[PDB]
RNA sequence: CUGGGUUUGACAUGCACAGGACGCCGGCAGAGAUGUCGGUUCCCUUGUGGCCUGUGUGCAGGUGGUGCAUGGCUGUCGUC
RNA sequence: ACUCGUGAGAGACUGCCGGGGUCAACUCGGAGGAAGGUGGGGAUGACGUCAAGUCAUCAUGCCCCUUAUGUCCAGGGCUUCACACAUGCUACAAUGGCCGGUACAAAGGGCUGCGAUGCCGUGAGGUGGAGCGAAUCCUUUCAAAGCCGGUCUCAGUUCGGAUCGGGGUCUGCAACUCGACCCCGUGAAGUCGGAGUCGCUAGUAAUCGCAGAUCAGCAACGCUGCGGUGAAUACGUUCCCG
């Protein structure tokens, strides 16, 4: 499958990025896709703060990283350029699958 | 054309019930090539076994996600919904077996500090 | 741990044997974990502020 | 469920090639942590071997063996007034069938033969004939219940 | 004292805002470094002047600071002696300019951090901590668009040796409720005997803020 | 049968029967059979004298004899023990040579679990 | 992989020894030249400041310091 | 921990004595620190601002102790 | 017209009926319904005990060192060992091992990193570039358990893989003390385990692998998330502990 397995650092940031992508593509007037339900995961962060005997109150404090995906088909170079021209947030570390 | 939807833990399926000869053409694979366990065959036939319409109606499904059992359950739910929408009189014949509803049982959210979901770490007394 | 030493130790050093941490925030050559290249003080400051890439503390 | 009430029986559909809730329960019990198709093939081979050996209905032979090895009394242990008593209480059909299937699978895994299919076939044959480890354990449990029958007056 | 989690630290992305809202690839380190440097530089000054929040934002190689002063007049004195002085100090300590822009608060008693600063100053001024907390609670509950308050001054109260943590509350201060919009303030007071902790909670209202 | 000084099993495939030699095993025997043009599914009771001789000379030419390898291992061990290195010290003390855990593990090299 | 402390002198000595293929000990003077792959097990008599001990370098020894097989800082305690 | 260095110190800041060279790239003695040599010699502008170089000065520095003095964070009891 | 990863709305509020209950809360069954009686699962940790953990995250009152206990450098140590305790992996064999052919899952690590086709290699891999601040590229147009065929004939063995010797590889200047991985041989304990004891109530246990936190290079079998296939019990609180 395709589009996409990425990750972000802020739910607000990622949802704003999805919204602005939808807005710019709809303004270019190309199209939209059919969203599907899929949950997020819990990242792996259980780091200590001191090398001393901190083994009580030790494990972690989850770093909430909510991620959303938007699939797409039938490529068009115009949409390719409209989507690759710029990224407003730039904080969502997107990764290609 | 009539079309329904079936959902599972992490899988979805869309079918279009139409008359003809009984067959299951999956996304690029056939019935025996998609259900080799020989139990998912019986599971997805149960909706068509309670009411003998196995070789009477066609099944052109398109699924995505999950595994063998998940896809089997999704296709069963899709066939159940199609039978609900086509033949309302046969709806009890399918509800009596435990169909027409997606089993709420699904994968939960694993907990922190544990090995798996509902599994505490082993520790010996001292 | 000043600007001169930082610039001399970050780029190609004179001898390859000089491959110490040389943090960029405080500049101390040692007492810094190369796991993140930051001294514990600023490391935990950013951890508590929510800026460092993925470090936190007690919740269980 | 525990301390709340009974559990709802799973409305499982009868086996397609055998049509026996007891057979499906035996399959679910002998299932080895997900080996569904493997256990199904194993039980099918065992029933085919039992058929080739006897010359009758496999389902009927299995039902007869289960009815013959069904324990009619299972001992327990209850403390009444600061004293342990192994009072025997009336068992239910489902519990007796489950215990019989457990003993059968245990003695089949304990049997030393070539393959698991042959082990299960020979175990079923012995249970049907009346000379097997399952029948021996049933007789031992019956003897224990008859010996401990001296203390049965509570029915709490 | 207790294991209660910081409401601001918990709702930093739900209800409350972030003091450092920027992003940079490989430069976030230097960004937060300059941020904490400016914070340490302004610590004494803006603490003697009264400070509530210092929101720092990063732009194309420049900075955008917004400090919330409570008592304008001490930090903003003569034009070219205090404000410009601190500005030049920050500029020469950092590697860029500083277009400092101060923003005045609407009510010092409504901000948790300011209430904590005031109660800590009162305690350090050799006064009765009980009366100080009572008067602070009265000022913060004299209808400053509020609905609840909870003040706590832990540590060596009254210059004693026992860590007395007086739990004083008034109104409604729920911690498990998410739709609270509660402001929190954590302060560390320095005395001639040691350190003292000040934990404040101001439940303004039941505003959603979605 | 007699190949280089060791006897093969009675009823076993060639790739498993050739494992009895101190210098030939499953994959080594498979490669030898592939190079000599002999099948691997044959039992150990239908061998020919010509095949025995050809396999013997082929292994003697490519590899060396079982006794050769045995005494070579012995000579290398005693040499690395006499030079006086870390490997020699560990071999003398009965401890692992590759530098692994030695607190409680390494019983495979230290012998049975002795406590005194 | 930049230019390491290969001890160009020892490097060329080992190169000519490999070219002529004469198995003999090579009297060295450095202690930190075990990097370049051109050293085909050339037995170096190393100079630790006291004497020259003949020690042949091995595979796991590839990389380690020249004079580090035996403890160069002679000390036992008894 | 073993042994050689720097020791107003690797690294911040106020007060004095001389400076335009520290600062940059390589060579030599060493395991390197370190010492030394070769190419550049400041930017303002006469009041001196910045720089360090050598000598003083208050001090830096402590992952040294004291959580039976604390701030902050939080573990079992107890998600009862 | 099809699964509405972005926003909102509807749908569970005992909504209605009956047995009830004090015709007051509240309990069971039934109708519709995806969930019916806080829907399944979490975030959410009150006053306080353990004078609980932290002065090595940081500050911290007091004492102490200052040609030193501040700082760098080369080597060694934290990875040592005749033993014991704790947590995990490998298994102990036929629901098995090896070879050949085959299908779906969610989760991304990427800018001095990922790196597909090819050359040659038993194999780590030497050549390397189309493509990437984000679906043209590896993690495949996605794996293991799973299905078909051949073989081993139920044994210290084609189970198990450790020690050990020979032939090499990935990183960085430097891998016996100082990682991991590959090829050949070497083939030990282990025959499901006593006294004691641990975890599990439905997508739970079990079993299988995928991915990530930091590293140029790994001790990572660990810790976190993911899902593949997925069971039996639930007289009851006499009883061990809270
Ligand atoms: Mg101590
Ligand atoms: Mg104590
Ligand atoms: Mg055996």
């Amino acid at each position: 499958k395709i589009r996409i397995r990425l990750k972000a650092y802020d739910h607000e940031a990622i949802d704003a990025s999805a919204r602005k992508i939808v807005e710019t593509v709809t303004r270019t007037g190309a199209s939209v896709v059919g969203p599907v339900p899929l949950p997020t995961e819990k990242n792996v962060y259980c780091v200590i703060r001191s090398p001393h005997k901190y083994k009580d109150s030790r494990e972690h404090f989850e770093m909430r990283t909510h991620k959303r995906l938007i699939d797409i088909l039938d490529p068009t170079p115009k949409t390719v350029d409209a989507l690759m021209r710029i990224d407003l947030p730039a904080s969502v570390d997107v990764n290609i699958q | 054309p009539i079309q329904t939807v079936g959902r599972r833990k992490e899988a979805v399926v869309r079918v279009r019930l139409v008359p003809g000869t009984g067959q299951f053409n999956l996304d690029g694979r056939t019935l025996e090539n998609y259900f080799p366990n020989k139990v998912h065959q019986q599971l997805i036939k149960a909706p068509l076994v309670t009411v003998d319409r196995v070789d009477q109606f066609d099944i052109y499904a398109h699924l995505d996600g999950g595994g063998p059992s998940g896809q089997a359950g999704a296709l069963r739910l899709a066939i159940a919904r199609a039978l609900i929408l086509v033949q309302p009189e046969d709806r009890p014949a399918l509800k009596k077996a435990g169909f027409l509803t997606r089993d709420p049982r699904a994968i939960e959210r694993k907990k922190y500090g544990l090995k798996k979901a509902r599994k505490a770490p082993q520790y010996s007394k001292r | 741990a000043k600007k001169a030493l930082v610039h001399k130790a970050n780029k190609k050093p004179k001898f390859a044997v000089r491959a110490y941490t040389r943090c960029n925030k405080c500049g101390r050559p040692h007492s810094v974990y190369r796991k993140f290249g930051l001294c514990r003080i600023c490391l935990r400051e950013m951890a508590h502020a929510g800026e460092l890439p993925g470090v936190q503390k007690s919740s269980w | 469920m525990p301390r709340k009430g009974p559990a709802p029986k799973r409305p499982l559909v009868n086996d397609p090639v055998y049509g026996s809730q007891l057979v499906t329960q035996l399959v679910n019990k002998v299932l080895l942590e997900g080996k569904k198709s493997l256990a199904e093939r194993i039980v099918y081979g065992a029933l085919e071997q039992a058929r080739e050996k006897t010359g009758t209905d496999p389902v009927v032979t299995l039902k007869r063996a289960l009815d013959n090895v069904k324990p009619a009394l299972e001992v327990r242990s209850r403390r009444v007034g600061g004293a342990t008593y192994q009072v025997p209480v009336e068992v239910r059909p489902d519990r007796s069938t489950t215990l019989a299937l457990r003993w059968l699978v245990n003695f089949s895994r304990q049997r030393r033969e070539k393959t698991m299919v042959e082990r299960l076939a020979n175990e079923i044959l012995d249970a049907s004939n009346g000379l097997g480890a399952s029948v021996k354990r049933r007789e031992d449990t019956h003897k224990m219940a008859e010996a401990n029958r001296a203390f049965a007056h509570y029915r709490w | 004292m207790g294991q209660k989690i910081n409401p601001h630290g918990f709702r930093l992305g739900i209800t409350t805002e972030w003091k450092s809202r920027w992003y940079a690839d490989k430069q976030y380190k230097d960004y937060v470094k300059e941020d904490v440097a400016i914070r340490k530089l302004l610590a004494t000054g803006l603490e003697r002047a009264g400070i509530a929040d210092v929101e720092i934002e990063r732009t194309r190689d420049r900075v955008r600071v917004d400090i919330h002063t409570a008592r304008p007049g001490i930090v903003i004195g003569r034009r070219g002696t205090e404000a410009d002085r601190i500005r030049a100090d920050l500029e020469k300590l950092t590697g860029k300019q500083v277009q400092l822009n101060i923003l005045e608060v609407k009510n010092p008693e409504s901000q948790a951090q300011l209430v904590a600063q005031g109660v800590a100053e009162q305690l350090s001024n050799r006064v009765a901590f009980r009366r100080a907390m009572r008067k602070a609670i009265q000022s913060a509950m004299r209808q400053p668009n509020v609905k609840g308050i909870r003040v706590q001054c832990s540590g060596r109260l009254g210059g004693a040796e026992m860590s007395r943590s007086e739990f004083y509350r008034e109104g409604r201060v729920p911690l498990h409720t998410l739709r609270a919009d509660i402001d929190y303030g954590l302060y560390e007071a320095k005395t001639t005997f040691g350190r003292i902790g000040v934990k404040v909670w101001i439940y303004k209202g039941d505003i959603v803020g979605g | 049968a007699r190949l280089v000084g060791v006897d093969l099993p009675r009823d076993k495939r060639m790739e498993i029967a050739l494992t009895y030699i101190y210098g030939i095993g499953r994959t080594r025997s498979n490669e030898i059979l592939a190079a000599t043009g002999i099948d691997k599914n044959m039992r150990t009771k239908d061998l020919t004298d010509d095949q025995v001789t050809v396999l013997r000379d082929y292994i003697e030419g490519n590899l060396k004899v079982e006794g050769d390898l045995r005494r070579e291992v012995q000579a290398d061990i005693r040499r690395k023990i006499e030079i006086g290195c870390y490997q020699g010290l560990r071999h003398r003390r009965g401890l692992p040579v590759r530098g692994q855990r030695t607190k409680t593990n390494a019983r495979t090299r230290k012998g049975p679990k002795r406590t005194i | 992989k930049k230019g390491p402390f290969v001890d160009d002198h020892l490097l060329k000595k080992v190169d000519v020894q490999n070219e002529k293929n004469t198995k003999q000990v090579i009297k060295t003077w450095s202690r930190r030249s075990t990097i370049i792959p051109d050293f085909i097990g050339h037995t170096f008599a190393v100079h630790d400041g006291r004497k020259h001990v003949p020690v042949f370098v091995t595979e796991a020894m590839v990389g380690h310091k020249l004079g580090e097989f035996a403890p160069t800082r002679t000390f036992k305690g008894h």
